[PDB]
RNA sequence: UGAAGAGUUUGAUCAUGGCUCAGAUUGAACGCUGGCGGCAGGCCUAACACAUGCAAGUCGAACGGUCCGGAAGAAGCUUUCUUUUGGACAGUGGCGGACGGGUGAGUAAUGUCUGGGAAACUGCCUGAUGGAGGGGGAUAACUACUGGAAACGGUAGCUAAUACCGCAUAACGUCGCAAGACCAAAGAGGUUUUCUUGCCAUCGGAUGUGCCCAGAUGGGAUUAGCUAGUAGGUGGGGUAACGGCUCACCUAGGCGACGAUCCCUAGCUGGUCUGAGAGGAUGACCAGCCACACUGGAACUGAGACACGGUCCAGACUCCUACGGGAGGCAGCAGUGGGGAAUAUUGCACAAUGGGCGCAAGCCUGAUGCAGCCAUGCCGCGUGUAUGAAGAAGGCCUUCGGGUUGUAAAGUACUUUCGCGGGGAGGAAGGGAGCGACGAGCUCAUUGACGUUACCCGCGAAGUAGCACCGGCUAACUCCGUGCCAGCAGCCGCGGUAAUACGGAGGGUGCAAGCGUUAAUCGGAAUUACUGGGCGUAAAGCGCACGCAGGCGGUUUGUUAAGUCAGAUGUGAAAUCCC
């Protein structure tokens, strides 16, 4: 986070998929982000589905993904272009999802 | 110019003044030279509304110390 | 009031003290010159016209106390010497 | 103030440098540490020579570096 | 009166060792949710660019004209006009902007901190002494004329003071020698022969400062030799004053491993947080000091600013413009745009307190006192109270016998936050007038933001709750769905058809308008160990010798007594902390 900041905005460079390590197997969704800090790191995209393109531009929280070595940050859904998970009836605090009527 | 005025310890609904001698430059509630007494507008905390300690101010007065209009009233009441 | 008045007075103020010191260094040198030459009479007489003038500059904010006394001492110190 | 030191140099005229030494405890450890200082004391009589352990007192600044003057000589010589 | 540790490197054990955890705090932000009140608190991110308004005047007891107001005249009335008078503006003249307010960029240095020294200075105010005789001179306003689009400007004529200047006395003071000579100063107002305000010179008081000195003040030597005014001397110049501070001449030194020089960084402190202590971190609110207002530099005038709404020069930018030429500079208050995860009313008001000027009346005062916005924090309060089945319905479980959610809801009775009506606050005396000599003193009268709010009385309806978590550490369980797929995850791990660790539901635990999340600070670490540690094999004696500095040093006696120890005294600001 550089300036020891809780969060840090940035613009996605590419939204590709990655495969877990030896014990796990899947297509985890990640994305290279060029934070304002001046660093280009990879962040994980929580949720069952997202809408992050090339010029996504999202805020970074910070969290390592055990399965994906290198991914030390998590994207904050519900902020900027990163739309909150759809139909999230559960932990809406995370994934940034407004409580349905 | 040394002056004898009232320092406001004054708190919410607790207004108390401290007739003190201090340089006119210093703030109203700053470092004072010496306390000569106290004043209680409501005189509720204690029956002794004010304690002038005449002899004390009697010294500062003549030393070049001037008393404000309000303080002069209290001091005059001795 | 007029903030410019204070500006013009200050300028013309220096022009005043500037001339006063001129008279000082002019005669002080004259006295010293006379003393150096050996002319006692003319020298001292010229020395006197330098004393009150430097004393007068002290009267106002021209030369002030100290610096005024300095000049008197230095002048009389240079005249009684070369003489 | 009076200070005791040694005459480590009598090269200059009417001026002698006295090397005063003191012992102070370290602010952290506390163990005694050695510290010295050179002071240009006045000596109009050029009475003090090198090796003389003299006393030094504060006096009217003779010069910019000299603000001390020789008071009395403790011992005769120690090179 | 003050110190609990635990989890994980093994097949198991012990040791070494690193990582990690429950607590408290934050001028925070984010997610879901959200009723009231009191106090407190709010760009912690760009000196990025800025629309608009606002950020010091006051005197007619210093003098001549306009604007606003009153009164009395010449007149039958009107027009017009005359005298007197109040306020104020415009001008002339006097005294004040270097205080207060903002910010921290820059800054390692007697800059600051602590304790001293002296080569010094100080308006108004206060005490004491003495004095105030005679005379002379000058510039605007105003009037007339001309130039310019404007700003504003040129010329001619008149004129005043507590404005300037020359002469007297010497209380004294200055200079040479020793025990001589030189040098000063404006009135005005009145209850006007008496006071009031003010002036000149000198001494002192009060207070505030300039300068110097001892000690103390971060990181790196992959920063080591450095220096010519550079070190010192004589003389001179310069300043309020010491000083190479500057100059001439002479000498040749001065500094360094107790680290100079260079480079990097950050306003400093009282204090704040933490800790058993030592110590570590920090210095944001408030208080002291320091340094900065378009960018850079500079000086003038002054007790003081080298001075935000003063001036001069260089530079960029913005606006105005008949382009000839001008006007500015929100890192001042509020606010706008841009930035960011994020931080507010371009509000009310001076009566109270305080400040500037004035004899006073009085004038000025977004300093401040308040309200507004935001659960940002802290404390207080409410969403109800009592009753109510061996025990409804519904959901859930079942050996379907039954059990569970439950007195929990329904329902009965009671009180009754909001809301409505009435009352309605503390926070504040004089000017003036009467008595007294409109003096001292005494007496009497008139007048308030937040509020019609707080609070009191009366009436009076039951009247929002949510969020996180339940494998272990961590207190709190089942069913279903899914199925190493989807996903979870601080660490150990979990999921390949029976999962308390995934999703839902019932239930349960915690807390409560709050609840979680993210980021940051503290010890445990006796893992730099002074108190508290080690080096034959776990990390660790330099290969040896010689030797400089430095550190350390045998027995007896005497002097000093610097270290050390003891008594007294001064200092150690306030606040804070503790009782």
């Amino acid at each position: 986070a550089l300036e020891a900041c809780p969060q840090k905005r940035g613009v996605c460079t590419r939204v590709y998929t990655t495969t877990p390590k030896k014990p796990n197997s899947a297509l985890r969704k990640v994305c290279r982000v060029r934070l304002t800090n001046g660093f280009e790191v990879t962040s994980y995209i929580g949720g069952e589905g997202h809408n992050l393109q090339e010029h996504s531009v999202i805020l970074i929280r910070g969290g390592r993904v055990k399965d994906l070595p290198g991914v030390r940050y998590h994207t904050v859904r519900g902020a900027l272009d990163c739309s909150g998970v759809k139909d999230r009836k559960q932990a809406r605090s995370k994934y940034g999802v407004k409580r349905p009527k | 110019m040394v002056t004898i005025r009232l320092a406001r310890h004054g708190a919410k609904k607790r207004p108390f003044y401290q007739v003190v001698v201090a340089d006119s430059r210093n703030a109203r509630n700053g470092r004072f030279i010496e306390r000569v007494g106290f004043f209680n507008p409501i005189a509720s905390e204690k029956e002794e509304g004010t304690r002038l300690d005449l002899d004390r101010i009697a010294h500062w007065v003549g030393q070049g110390a001037t008393i404000s209009d309000r303080v002069a009233a209290l001091i005059k009441e001795v | 009031k007029s903030a410019k008045k204070r500006a013009i007075q200050s300028e013309k103020a220096r022009k005043h003290n500037a001339s006063r010191r001129s008279m000082m260094r002019t005669f002080i040198k004259k006295v010293y010159a006379a003393i150096e030459a050996g002319d006692k009479a003319a020298a001292q007489k010229a020395f006197n016209e330098m004393q009150p003038i430097v004393d007068r500059q002290a009267a106002k904010g021209l030369i002030h106390k100290n610096k005024a006394a300095r000049h008197k001492a230095n002048l009389t110190a240079q005249i009684n010497k070369l003489a | 103030r009076t200070l005791q030191g040694r005459v480590v140099s009598d090269k200059m005229e009417k001026s002698i440098v006295v090397a005063i030494e003191r012992f102070v405890k370290h602010p952290i450890y506390g163990k005694f540490i050695k510290r010295t200082t050179k002071l240009h004391v006045h000596d109009e009589n050029n009475e003090c020579g090198i090796g003389d352990v003299v006393e030094i007192r504060e006096c009217r600044p003779l010069s910019k570096t000299k603000s001390w003057t020789l008071v009395r000589v403790v011992e005769k010589a120690v090179l």
